[PDB]
């Protein structure tokens, strides 16, 4: 009775072993600009004056 | 023939482990050479909300970044307003043993669910003044760990039966449920744009799931304990999983590994709460000896630490314009940072 | 006599160390810390006052003879000495009080308790005796009509006269003692194990360790007054120096009994 | 002030405050107890003579003292996640039956390797257990043709009722191994009243020696 | 349904006195604060008091303080106001109104029907302005209506304190926008509103035949409430 879990294992890994990969420096690229874009709108990293902090 | 379909498991994940070594050049450290530092950051206490009397297990932002909601084992669900340290509602619970809690995005619902396997959906804009209960929805055999909203008429739920479910709330049948977990799911975030979502079980593993049709898509396999916290990067690409080895990593969908990994040896103790900032250069991870630790999420060195809990964090959330994040520990209180 | 003006000092230097032993242990550990820590915690604040000044200045008198730092600043120093003896006798008062409370009343007083009750009892504490005791000092001078207390000396001036003398010393000792007997009799009783170191021992030997110190300490000074009301001008030279003895364990027995105070070595 | 209205807002938060107040005082009153076994243990037993999936309560009063019993063994998960809401209980009520001669391994050593799990348990330190031993009647017929050498190794003494009961009392409350709690023992039976007053007179006992040493008076 | 009546109004001689009720039935009666607000025989609106939720604050129209007097029994959800030695300015329709106040209410939203009471013939307030008194309108068009206030409105919490009430012909007014420029519940999109600080504006998009009437601008910083003299619009 357990053949039809085996099937069903070995279906996912096929169905998951066929995705397309990028290479990874690419991916680490990625992520630093998103980083280097953003730096402007974060209020946390950079204080903001007390003048516009609402929790002040 | 058992056998014969385990060698040929085998045989795949080999195929997969040599794919990932090939598509794999270099380190994202050894790309972060040049990058200058942040610099420590500083963070006070502006606000400190003492209404509990037990300890809290669950807290979740509105979208406005004004509106919170607690979720403590003294039998209360009650909204906060952030600026103004008001209570707005309190909601009496049927069930005090309570593990997660959740805002609409919309500020009409919220959700609550623990012990008791059942997610209840609460409304707060009823004609008649108070808050009452919409549904009760009841189809898990065990605990729940995470309700996440998608809009006004559907929820997304994770339980202890190793299986995740989708509900719709005007019918209270699950939808779609997601299975193929080993041992339990004990988090849960949603991509930003709603349609695809990862889940992390006590088997040490994380799963790509998409809510169309119901398919794991992609599967994370590096740590050595239970997994106990998952949230996305902000542009829908990476994810960071908090385990009980006091490490935390980040993995790259469309790499399909991981990348870093965050440990330092003066730390044994294992995450319960993971968050980013707005734009992904900080990383925000709360711990098991009473503090919350940020990590350089592209040097992977740390900036600073923010302590003033007498114990364990247990909830952790930033808002949606990046001003202040919300501790919340098993002290009753719940702090905001800036 | 360069010994005694040097042996004593350090006790008043043992006195405020010590005390901070406790202040800070609290404030930096904070698992000592509870909602029944504030008592000692105001206990310590009174008890380091009365080490550094009070213990400083008389040392300097009774090797002097005679007291030329102020003929009129005097009343200061008196007024600073019987408040803050005044508050640790109201905080020990209270601590019997809140232990006989949460003992007879197991499960409504911790929750009915709030930090503001706590402060509310200390900041009470507080007042009621600096009321009673500084204006009485600072006005009965007028009502003798002349200033009797000369340059010889200074003390209180209505050592001898009326009857503010007995109540005083009725007040200030006499009932604390009676209440704090009476409650740690009927607390000792409630300990008994229903069912059948024991508990009970380990008990009743701190409260005699508590009773006896209070007792032993304050008995001299008070049994003076009344008599001499109605002392060769040496026996005082003992009879404050033991008071301050009670100050300075205070923070031995009701602070470092707690076996979790010990630990933060 | 420069609090408009932005003043009935701070009304209505005082009024939730004292809600939140009175509730907590009112739910103070009662006594909480978590109940642990294993199968075939009889925890159902004294279950069923306090009434006269997920989570159960079950509720009494006696002598004007509110209970609280939760029985958790429905919960068919993993235990080390769902223990620690479980803290802050006033005491562990466990069961063990004194029919240890069949293999579920052995039930009596399962029995007493789950207590010494959960007497050691890091959030469990200080919290007292009261102990019931089931089936009085039944180990007495069965001692009467068995030694308990095959329940324990190293027996040695006699094969009576009185000592053998003794001797597991004695392997079970070796345990403990720590200062600030204690192991309360009755041996219940079948069709035996009074098993309400041994939780009663504990309870007392665990809250008044909390109190004690809470208020530092040791 | 949500739902309040009034009963207890009639002819009074003057120097009299008379006990009005004010009867709920749909809702959480015990958290909400409750108003009355009059209206002359033909002259608009006049505040007269105000109880809180727990019966913690009361407030009174400078005008009728000392006369009257307002109470609530919340076990029997109904609500009282009680007023001696009545004068001949007194004669006006009586209502009851529901004001839950929290971070994102809709203050003012549910008006009773009121009661008729008629008796026989015996510096520092925030003025309002409606400077215009009716303007003929035709179906389908697009109309703007004005509200003049004295102090500029815009508290230093960010928050502009303006509501508009619609006053239906033979009926009670309902809610229509509240702090200038949340939407009610139940009002159709059409309506709209602006304006900055002192002058305000209410916009109405393919104006149709059921939304005739008189409308009103109340002011809510500070008490006493004022109202303004209305705009009343006709067809044609
Ligand atoms: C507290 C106190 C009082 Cl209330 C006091 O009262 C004055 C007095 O006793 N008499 C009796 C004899 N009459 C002739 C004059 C008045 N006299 C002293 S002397 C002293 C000290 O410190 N003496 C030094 C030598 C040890 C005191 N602390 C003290
Ligand atoms: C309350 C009181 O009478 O204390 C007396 C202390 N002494 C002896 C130092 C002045």
């Amino acid at each position: 009775a357990s053949i039809a879990q085996a099937r069903k294992l070995v279906e996912q890994l096929k169905m998951e072993a066929n995705i397309d990969r990028i290479k990874v420096s690419k991916a680490a690229a990625d992520l630093m600009a998103y980083c280097e874009a953003h730096a402007k709108e974060d209020p946390l990293l950079t204080p903001v004056p007390a003048s516009e902090n609402p929790f002040r | 023939e058992l056998d014969q379909l385990r060698q040929e498991a085998e045989q795949l994940k080999n195929q997969i482990r040599d794919a990932r070594k090939a598509c794999a050049d270099a380190t994202l450290s050894q790309i972060t050479n040049n990058i200058d530092p942040v610099g420590r950051i500083q963070m006070r206490t502006r606000r400190t909300l003492r209404g509990h009397l037990a300890k809290i297990y669950a807290m979740h932002w509105g979208t406005d970044s004004r509106l919170l909601v607690s979720a403590s084992q003294d039998g209360k669900l009650i909204i906060w307003d952030s600026y103004t340290t008001n209570k707005v509602h309190a909601i009496p619970l049927r069930s005090s043993w309570v593990m997660t809690c959740a805002y609409a995005p919309s500020g009409n619902y919220v959700a609550c669910g623990g012990l008791d396997n059942i997610c209840s959906i609460y409304n707060l804009k009823t004609r008649e003044g108070n808050v009452r209960v919409s549904r009760e929805l009841a189809g898990h055999t065990g605990y729940l760990s995470c309700c996440r909203f998608l809009d006004d008429n559907q929820i997304v739920t994770s339980s202890g039966d190793t299986t995740c479910a989708l509900w719709d709330i005007e019918t209270g049948q699950q939808t779609t449920t997601f299975t193929g977990h080993t041992g339990d799911v004990m988090s849960l975030s949603l991509a930003p744009d709603t349609r695809l979502f990862v889940s992390g079980a006590c088997d040490a593993s994380a799963k790509l799931w998409d809510v169309r049709e119901g398919m794991c898509r992609q599967t994370f396999t590096g740590h050595e304990s239970d997994i106990n916290a998952i949230c996305f990067f902000p542009n829908g690409n990476a994810f960071a999983t908090g385990s009980d080895d006091a490490t935390c990593r980040l993995f790259d969908l469309r790499a399909d590994q991981e990348l870093m990994t965050y440990s330092h040896d003066n730390i044994i103790c294992g995450i319960t709460s993971v968050s980013f900032s707005k734009s992904g250069r900080l990383l925000l991870a709360g711990y098991d000896d009473f503090n919350c630790n940020v990590w350089d999420a592209l040097k992977a060195d740390r900036a600073g630490v923010l302590a003033g809990h007498d114990n364990r964090v247990s909830c952790l959330g930033v808002t949606d314009d990046g001003m202040a994040v919300a501790t919340g520990s098993w002290d009753s209180f719940l702090k905001i940072w800036n | 006599v360069v010994f005694i003006v040097l042996v004593a000092g350090s006790l008043s230097l043992v006195t405020i160390i010590g005390n901070i032993l406790v202040m800070v242990s609290i404030k930096v550990n904070r698992h000592l810390q509870t909602v029944n820590n504030y008592f000692l915690f105001s206990l310590a604040c009174a008890d380091l006052i009365i080490g550094v000044f009070s213990m400083n200045l008389y040392t300097l008198y009774t090797v002097i003879g005679y007291w030329p730092l102020g003929p009129v600043v005097c009343d200061l120093w008196l007024a600073l000495d019987y408040v803050v003896s005044n508050a640790s006798v109201m905080n020990l008062l209270i601590i019997s009080f809140d232990r006989y409370f949460c003992v007879t009343k197991p499960l409504t007083y911790p929750v009915k308790r709030t930090t503001k009750m706590a402060g509310m009892m200390i900041a009470a504490a507080w007042v009621l005796s600096f009321i009673l005791w500084a204006p009485a000092i600072l006005f009965w001078q007028f009502i003798v009509g002349v200033r009797t207390v000369e340059d010889g000396e200074c003390y209180i001036q209505f050592f001898s006269n009326a009857a503010v003398t007995f109540g005083t010393a009725i007040a200030a000792f006499y009932l604390p003692v009676i209440i704090m007997t009476v409650l740690y009799w009927h607390i000792s009783r409630a300990s008994k194990s229903r069912i059948k170191p024991s508990r009970e021992k380990k008990v009743t030997r701190t409260i005699l360790a508590i009773l006896l110190a209070f007792i032993i300490t304050w008995a001299p000074y008070n049994v003076m007054v009344l008599i001499n009301t109605f002392i060769p001008n040496t026996v005082w030279t003992i009879g404050y120096w033991l008071c301050y003895i009670n100050s300075t364990i205070n923070p031995a027995c009701y602070a470092l009994c707690n076996a979790t105070f010990k630990k933060t070595f | 002030t420069l609090s408009a209205e932005d003043k009935a807002a701070v009304e209505r938060s005082k009024m939730i405050e004292k809600n939140l107040k009175e509730d907590g005082i009112s739910a103070a009153k009662d006594v909480k107890l978590l109940l642990l076994g294993a199968g075939e243990s009889g925890k159902s037993t004294i279950v069923k003579q306090m009434k006269i999936t997920g989570i159960v309560e079950t509720h009494f009063t006696f002598k004007n003292l509110h209970f609280r019993l939760f029985d958790v063994g429905g919960q068919r998960s993993e235990r080390k996640k769902w223990i620690h809401c479980f803290e802050d209980v006033t005491a562990i009520i466990f069961c063990v039956a004194l029919s240890g001669y069949d293999q579920v391994t052995n039930r009596m050593h399962e029995s007493l390797m789950l207590f010494d799990s959960i007497c050691n348990n890091k959030f469990f330190i200080d919290t007292s257990i009261i102990l019931f031993l089931n089936k009085k009647d039944l180990f007495g017929e069965k001692i009467k043709k068995s030694p308990l050498t095959i329940c324990f190794p190293e027996y040695t003494g006699p094969n009576t009722y009185e000592d053998a009961a003794a001797y597991i009392q004695a392997q079970f409350e070796s345990k403990n191994r720590s200062p600030n709690k204690e192991i309360y023992c009755h041996m219940t039976c079948a069709t035996d009243t009074n098993n309400i007053q041994v939780v009663f007179d504990a309870v007392t006992d665990i809250i008044i020696a909390n109190n004690l040493r809470g208020c530092g008076l040791y | 349904d949500v739902q309040l009546v009034e009963s207890g109004g009639g002819l009074v001689q003057p120097g009299g006195s008379r006990k009005l009720s004010c009867s709920a039935s749909g809702f959480a009666f015990s958290s909400f604060g409750m108003h009355w607000v009059r209206q002359a025989p033909e002259k608009g609106l006049e505040w007269v008091a105000y109880i809180s939720s727990g019966s913690g604050t009361i407030y009174y129209a400078d005008t009728v303080k000392g006369r009257f007097t307002i109470s609530r029994d919340d076990p029997k959800n109904t609500l009282f106001l009680q007023m001696t030695s009545l004068r001949s300015e007194d004669t006006a329709m009586y209502y009851c109104v529901r004001s839950i106040y929290y971070y994102g209410s809709s203050p003012f939203d549910f008006w009773g029907q009121g009661t008729t009471l008629t008796v026989s013939s015996g510096g520092s307030d925030i003025v309002m302005t409606q400077a215009t008194s009716s303007v003929p309108v035709t179906p389908g068009e697009s109309v703007s209506i004005s509200c003049r206030s004295s102090k500029s409105l815009l508290h230093s919490n960010g928050n502009t304190y303006l509501y508009w009430f619609l006053q239906r012909p033979g009926q009670s007014p309902q809610l229509l926008i509240y702090r200038m420029s949340n939407l009610a519940s139940g009002v159709p999109d059409r309506f709209s509103g602006s304006g900055s600080g002192t002058a305000f504006t209410l916009t109405i998009s393919r104006l149709e035949a059921e939304d005739v009437g008189v409308y009103y601008c109340m002011q809510h910083l500070e008490y006493p409430l004022t109202f303004g003299a209305g705009t009343k619009l006709e067809l044609k």
